């Protein structure tokens, strides 16, 4: 009772049901390094200006 | 211009300038600390953007 396969069913992309747990780290991976502090709140004007040299804006 | 007005306005121009004076020497002492450590929004070089990295499954498993 055996039946050939048409073209194109033998390269589709199947589901399998398996028993096995997913991997949690496959790479190995380390920890990641943390991001550096973020930088928030609210803008405000420079204080006294540019503060280059004499210059008072 | 009297006296008072003159010292008064004196201490308003000591303070803009006491203050822009700590400023520089914090930014000085600030900019150090951000080149030797890296660690703030200065100095950052860039590194590659990790969205660039393909996760799809390969035309082989081991990579
Ligand atoms: C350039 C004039 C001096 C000529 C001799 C050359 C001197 C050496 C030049 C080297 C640079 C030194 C300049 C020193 C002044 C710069 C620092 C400064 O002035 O503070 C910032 C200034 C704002 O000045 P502020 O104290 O806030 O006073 C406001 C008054 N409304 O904001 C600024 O920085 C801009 C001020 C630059 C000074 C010239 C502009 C003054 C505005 C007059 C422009 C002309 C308008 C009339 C147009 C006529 C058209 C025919």
């Amino acid at each position: 009772g055996w039946v050939r396969p048409d073209l194109g069913d033998l390269s589709k992309v199947t589901k399998v049901k398996t028993d096995r747990p997913l991997p949690e780290n496959p790479y190995h991976s380390r920890a990641r390094p943390e991001p550096n502090p973020e930088v928030e709140g609210d803008l405000k004007p420079a204080r006294h200006g540019s503060r280059l040299f004499f210059w008072t804006m | 211009d009297g006296p008072e007005k003159n010292y008064e306005r004196t201490m308003a121009i000591l303070q803009i300038e006491a203050e822009k004076a700590e400023l520089r020497l914090k930014e000085l002492e600030v900019r150090r600390l951000m080149r030797a450590r890296g660690d703030g929004p200065w100095f950052h070089y860039p590194t590659i953007d990790k969205e660039l990295i393909d996760h799809s499954p390969k035309a082989t498993p081991d990579n």
